[PDB]
Formats: structure tokens, C-alpha cells, sequence
């Protein structure tokens, strides 16, 4: 999941990003500040980027100043990242908590769209279960009706039968 | 804060 | 089904009735004619009735002239008669087409209302048999999404037990 | 007709 990025002519302003040294529950060397317009921006580095080699060098484990050393070591960069891993280290509280509240809200949405259709058909096969059974009803009524009915006609017809 | 250098 | 009637004081004037010898299809003596106010008609004999006793004279296979003369020998006359026995010799033909019509009449009344009856009640159980196949399809429809329903809202409360 | 006699 590393994405291999490089920037050339790295000039005296240099990266236009600073780098910060995770903490313990989180180590490592992750991008902590992008300028607009910079050389790092326009090749797509984003604050929370996980730098983990660059030019070779293997940044697990390497120290702060290290890292500083090797990214100022040549006018030719070969970043690789894991981009966003950090992303948490540069945060605030808010938008932490924001994003948690988002998260949840949407899958409530959904439990609740679930929760009300499912009711909704609930109370329509309640409904179907009423109308048949008073339709059966309906039909074997008029069914004994036309029994009897027949009945009468076949007695009424043997009246006239009678010549 | 997080130890830092601007590059 | 005989009738005894007592007419007594016979006067000049006589019953006010007469009496005819049935045909060869229907023989016998029957009372034709009542004068309204008369003692015939005071006492209830009609027009049709046929006379089968008198004073104890038996009234069957005897000729019209002794008939006559049973009538005429007493005062006091005890008259059996069955009601009604050959009212069909004093009706006109139209009054007999008019009774046969009237009674074919009712009985078709009675055969037009129970087919109408029973063609009502066959349309009825057509439409109840449409009606309930289409709401069983409603409901099993409903069921079936229910289920998915379930299923879908299962696999977001997965995601929920995420902690 | 029948044979009739008025009483």
C-alpha cells in the first residue's frame, strides 16, 4: 500500500513540508506540515503521510535527526509513503470526535430506514392476514348461499315439470 | 507537540 | 274435505241457486249460479261446488231430474257438498289462460330472483378469489424484504460491535 | 251448455 513519489531540484526554500518524529503510540516519520504551492504539495504529499524510505534508506526506527539528515542529503528525492497513516497525529479533538459522530449517524440512518420499513411491512401483512381471512368469509357465504339456491330452483322447476 | 523540522 | 251446510223455511223463491250435471269429464251435480242475498248464498255455497249429498240421498250417479227432485222435497235442506270441485266448468277460457298464466307467472319470479342471486354470488367469488391471491402476493412480497430487512440491519450492527 | 236447472 506505499506510493513512491519524487521531487528533483530541491532549491535553498527546499520541500516546503516539515516532518515530526510519532509519538510512542504511534512511531515513526510522518509529514505534520504542507506550504500550497510547495514542491511536496505539487507532488501530492499530504499532512498524515507515513514517510517510511527515502533514497533508500530505511525510515523504521530512524531517529528524528536522521530523518532530517537523509531528506537533505540530495537535490533528488525518492519519497515512499504510506499515505494517511497518520493522519490521527494532526487532528484536533474536534475533528476526531466530528468523524466518529459521522460515522455513527450513518449507520444509524440506515438502521433506522430498516428499522421503520420493516414496520411499515410488518402492519401491511397484518392487514393483508385481516382482508383475506374477511374475503374468505365473503366467498363461502355466497357459496352456501348459491347451494341453497340451487336447491330452491330444482324444487321450484319439479313444480314445473308438472304439465 | 511532536518533535519537528520544517524541510 | 266435505262440507255440510243446513238451509231451512225454504220459501217460494226457492235456494236462489242452480244446479248443472257435469260433462262426461267430470260428472256429478255442481252448484252454477247463486243469486247474491239468496239462502244459497246466505249459507256460503258457490259457484263450482259439487253437491254429494242431500237429506241423506246419495248424490253420485244420479240424474240431473232427481237431483232436482231431492232439492225440491223438503223445507229443510242438509246440503254436502266438496268446495270448489268443478269451479273449472263455470270459468271462461280467459279466466282459466289467466290462472295458469298468473301461476307460471310466480314461478318464474321465483327462478328469475335465484339466478340473478347465484349470478351475483358466482361474480362475488371471483372477485374474492382475486382479491385475496393478489394480498397474498402483497404479504409474501412484504415477508421476503423483512427478511432481507433482518439480514441487512445484522450486518450494520456488525459494524456497530466495532468498538 | 249443461243441463241446468234454477232452484
Amino acid at each position: 500500500k506505499e506510493k513512491k513519489v519524487f521531487i528533483s531540484l530541491v532549491g535553498s526554500r527546499g520541500l516546503g513540508c516539515s516532518i515530526s518524529s510519532g509519538p510512542i503510540q504511534k512511531p515513526g516519520i510522518f509529514i505534520s506540515h504542507v506550504k500550497p504551492g510547495s514542491l511536496s504539495a505539487e507532488v501530492g504529499l499530504e499532512i498524515g503521510d507515513q514517510i517510511v524510505e527515502v533514497n533508500g534508506v530505511d525510515f523504521s526506527n530512524l531517529d528524528h535527526k536522521e530523518a532530517v539528515n537523509v531528506l537533505k542529503s540530495s537535490r533528488s528525492l525518492t519519497i515512499s509513503i504510506v499515505a494517511a497513516a497518520g493522519r490521527e497525529l494532526f487532528m484536533t479533538d474536534r475533528e476526531r470526535l466530528a468523524e466518529a459522530r459521522q460515522r455513527e449517524l450513518q449507520r444509524q440512518e440506515l438502521l433506522m430506514q430498516k428499522r421503520l420499513a420493516m414496520e411499515s411491512n410488518k402492519i401491511l401483512q397484518e392487514q393483508q392476514e385481516m382482508e383475506r381471512q374477511r374475503r374468505k368469509e365473503i366467498a363461502q357465504k355466497a357459496a352456501e348461499e348459491n347451494e341453497r339456491y340451487r336447491k330452491e330452483m330444482e324444487q321450484i322447476v319439479e313444480e314445473e315439470e308438472k304439465f | 507537540g511532536l518533535d519537528t523540522t520544517d524541510l
